RNA sequence: CGAAGGUGUGCUGUGAGGCAUGCUGGAGGUAUCAGAAGUGCGAAUGCUGACAUAAGUAACGAUAAAGCGGGUGAAAAGCCCGCUCGCCGGAAGACCAAGGGUUCCUGUCCAACGUUAAUCGGGGCAGGGUGAGUCGACCCCUAAGGCGAGGCCGAAAGGCG
RNA sequence: UAAGGUGAUAUGAACCGUUAUAACCGGCGAUUUCCGAAUGGGGAAACCCAGUGUGUUUCGACACACUAUCAUUAACUGAAUCCAUAGGUUAAUGAGGCGAACCGGGGGAACUGAAACAUCUAAGUACCCCGAGGAAAAGAAAUCAACCGAGAUUCCCCCAGUAGCGGCGAGCGAACGGGGAGCAGCCCAGAGCCUGAAUCAGUGUGUGUGUUAGUGGAAGCGUCUGGAAAGGCGCGCGAUACAGGGUGACAGCCCCGUACACAAAAAUGCACAUGCUGUGAGCUCGAUGAGUAGGGCGGGACACGUGGUAUCCUGUCUGAAUAUGGGGGGACCAUCCUCCAAGGCUAAAUACUCCUGACUGACCGAUAGUGAACCAGUACCGUGAGGGAAAGGCGAAAAGAAC
């Protein structure tokens, strides 16, 4: 049947972007924890 | 639409294949790799200057390069533009 | 926010503590009143948002000397 | 600051040629040099149709721990030892038996 | 080379920038239409090329 | 002139064990007396890996359906060519968007992938291929809604505008 | 510094170099796309679109520079409203973001313990937030003592699981005094006189000395086994060097080192010296921190849970004295002793380790040790926060097996 995960690269980046990311101080934290993991993607991109 | 030091860059490669070399006998039109950031202006007049030949139109694309797989890695080849310019009906080199 | 322009009073935190001894958190906040002071070396009214404390001490020192320490502290009004 | 030099004369002081003198024909940054006449193999090559190359036995000098080789001292005809020193502005190289530079 | 240069003018220095790219853009034919038989040279010209642009450099800053 | 480990054997200890030695192995081992412990495993529906069993069993994914001649090839029910047969046909055809991202075309190869074989493939490798003033985006314009100089508000973070 | 080189898988190609512009090492420079605080505006990061000024042997658009916000300062402007003030533009200077732990502060849990549970505990812990420095904070008594005296702060050892607090339960837990590390004291609340007089900082120069490349660095040969000798055996030698590593088996004497002795054109640390802009020295006569101390109410902090409860902070309401004065000495009073609040600064002993170098281990040795010995925060999973592997060993040498 359909299933949970519908694309929308619009979607995806306006939730999970890096701008998204940036615009608050918690994702800015997101984006802090995974440098200091060393994470190769911090946020899915282009 | 041009300063020499810009223009001597702009130009890599002639491009070789089936369609380009019938693109040529066909249609007096040279294909070319030329610089990704190219315009449609720069390259005609690059052309123009240093194959000193006379230029009708440029039309212009860009290659997405090739992804290959390698076990659990990726390797990607470049994008580039290619380049189709025509030259006037008498035909030169 | 809730903040004496004057004094520095600003809500505190502490108990409620019942007749049983629970206690709860809670704030204490100042007495705060947004209030017109006539300033006459500047023909103009300053308003300032000040605990009754705070009014006390404008009485005491007078509303220039007070105006004094809001610059001196970079603070404007 | 090297003490074992291209085209000098060594004698081997380990390996089944030991004993045998040779030129240095180049030394390697790994430490190990290629000595002429020296410490030979006989390596299979593969055909290469790219030349139409056939295949064959080849025999070639392998290269050899530098350890394993002395510079000689032709003037006393053994195994010698290298030392510097300072002469004129340049550096030399010195046979440590004979305090003779090179 | 690098005093060679050194001991040019500006005006001359951008000359032989010019002549440098040109023969940069020719040798970069050739390699691509598999007609360079001594792939060395780029480097050189490469390196030539910045060397100038080096000096024209700091003969500007002061 | 053969260490540790592995595998046999002989002797010995009440036992946990010990010593000797054949074979394997190919560079380490360690008496004695002390010293310190990540010190002993069959169980915890223990943890990781490896390998059994059921068993050469079930199954091979819509009951739209195949038959033959010729070809390629080491091999052909399945690939190529041909003649027939059958199925869909408001679709099982064609074209967009979204989403994917080279899967497209050609050559070449077949281990693994393909629920079988595979010469074939959306599989491997290499090369090629996407051409715009007027088709779309960008662009100009706004909707819900978002962000928001100053500003209002809030212990801080921030909320609202 | 050099006779070898153009990083790796990783060959090959074309080349560079050998006595000094090959390469390699270090100091100082140059260049340094786009995204990112991202800062000309926008935005779904690495893209879209501008304004102004400059440039066109072609003066097209393309190229180059500047243009974010906030704060302090200045100049020019400028309302309601007469002056003024707000506002507005421009310029100068600064900030912004990131990142280990330690550090000061604003907020602040619960499971749990009490063999249930609410006072109490956990605990001012976890977490969130703000800010700073090489340390932070604290600090030169309105402190203790006890009629003898001590003499700021911080840290360590005792005092002591004591005195106490406590549904006097569970628990919580001092200080006096003693031994130590370290030690350092100042300024304003003001005018005169003498006047640049001690001090600090920014900074030029000097010497000294560290760091960032480096230089020299002793002494073994025969024989046996073996594919190979560092092993056995013989006889030598160095040692301020027998730390360690490598080399075809275990090497003081083969190689790299090690002991010891040395070295910098350049940048930089720290130190004495010195120039500089600024800061003010000592002297006399002054002055002496008020919405404060105290108090009522509610809370919080003190080991101390309101208790007979001193001391501290203060949300709220009040409110002194002025050295002939005031605080404290654990309710309170007298006596006596001691100190001087409501202004500020201050090094050391103390806390830590993202990082750099050197050295060490009765620490691990591939299911261990990091999650990761290996192209691992990867592959893979998940919309996302996030989760997160497996996987080392031919040989001395590829001699990696021509035919
Ligand atoms: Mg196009
Ligand atoms: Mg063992
Ligand atoms: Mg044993
Ligand atoms: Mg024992
Ligand atoms: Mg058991
Ligand atoms: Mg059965
Ligand atoms: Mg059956
Ligand atoms: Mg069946
Ligand atoms: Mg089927
Ligand atoms: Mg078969
Ligand atoms: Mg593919
Ligand atoms: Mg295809
Ligand atoms: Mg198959
Ligand atoms: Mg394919
Ligand atoms: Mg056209
Ligand atoms: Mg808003
Ligand atoms: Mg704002
Ligand atoms: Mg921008
Ligand atoms: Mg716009
Ligand atoms: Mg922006
Ligand atoms: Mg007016
Ligand atoms: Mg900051
Ligand atoms: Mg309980
Ligand atoms: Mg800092
Ligand atoms: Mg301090
Ligand atoms: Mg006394
Ligand atoms: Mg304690
Ligand atoms: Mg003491
Ligand atoms: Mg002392
Ligand atoms: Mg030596
Ligand atoms: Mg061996
Ligand atoms: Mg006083
Ligand atoms: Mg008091
Ligand atoms: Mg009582
Ligand atoms: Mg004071
Ligand atoms: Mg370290
Ligand atoms: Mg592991
Ligand atoms: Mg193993």
């Amino acid at each position: 049947m359909k299933r949970t995960f519908q694309p929308s690269v619009l979607k995806r980046n306006r939730s999970h972007g890096f701008r998204a990311r940036m615009a608050t101080k918690n994702g800015r934290q997101v984006l802090a924890r995974r440098r200091a993991k060393g994470r190769a993607r911090l946020t899915v991109s282009k | 639409m041009i300063r020499e030091e810009r223009l001597l860059k702009v130009l890599r490669a002639p491009h070789v294949s089936e369609k380009a070399s019938t693109a040529m006998e066909k249609s007096n039109t040279i294909v070319l790799k030329v610089a990704k950031d190219a315009t449609k202006a720069e390259i005609k007049a690059a052309v123009q200057k240093l194959f000193e030949v006379e230029v009708e139109v440029v039309n212009t694309l860009v290659v997405k390069g090739k992804v290959k797989r390698h076990g659990q890695r990726i390797g990607r080849r470049s994008d580039w533009k290619k380049a189709y310019v025509t030259l006037k009906e008498g035909q030169n080199l | 926010s809730r903040v004496c322009q004057v004094t520095g009073k600003r809500p505190v935190t502490g108990n409620n503590r019942s007749h049983a001894l629970n206690a709860t958190k809670r704030r204490f906040l100042p007495n705060l009143h947004s209030h017109r002071f006539w300033v006459e070396s500047e023909k103009r009214f300053v308003t300032l948002r000040v605990s009754a404390k705070g009014m006390r001490v404008i009485d005491k020192k007078g509303i220039d000397t007070v105006l004094a320490e809001l610059r001196a502290r970079g603070e404007k009004y | 600051a090297a003490k074992i030099r291209r085209d000098d004369e060594v004698i081997v002081l380990t390996g089944k040629d030991k004993g045998k003198r040779g030129k240095v024909k180049n030394v390697l940054s790994s430490g190990k040099v290629i000595v002429e006449g020296i410490n030979l193999v006989k390596k299979h090559q593969k055909p290469v149709p790219a030349l139409n190359q056939p295949g064959g036995i080849v025999e070639k000098e392998a290269a050899i721990q530098v350890s394993n080789v002395a510079i000689f001292n032709a003037a006393t005809g053994k195994a010698d030892r290298v030392g510097f020193r300072f002469e004129d502005g340049k550096k030399v190289r010195f046979f440590k038996s004979n305090s003779e530079t090179i | 080379k690098a005093k060679e240069l050194r001991e040019k003018s500006v005006e001359e220095l951008n000359t032989e920038l010019l002549n440098l790219l040109r023969e940069q853009f020719n040798l970069r034919m050739q390699a691509a239409s598999g007609q360079l038989q001594q792939s060395h040279l780029l480097k050189q010209v490469r390196r030539d090329v910045a060397r100038v642009k080096t000096l024209l450099n700091e003969k500007a800053g002061a």
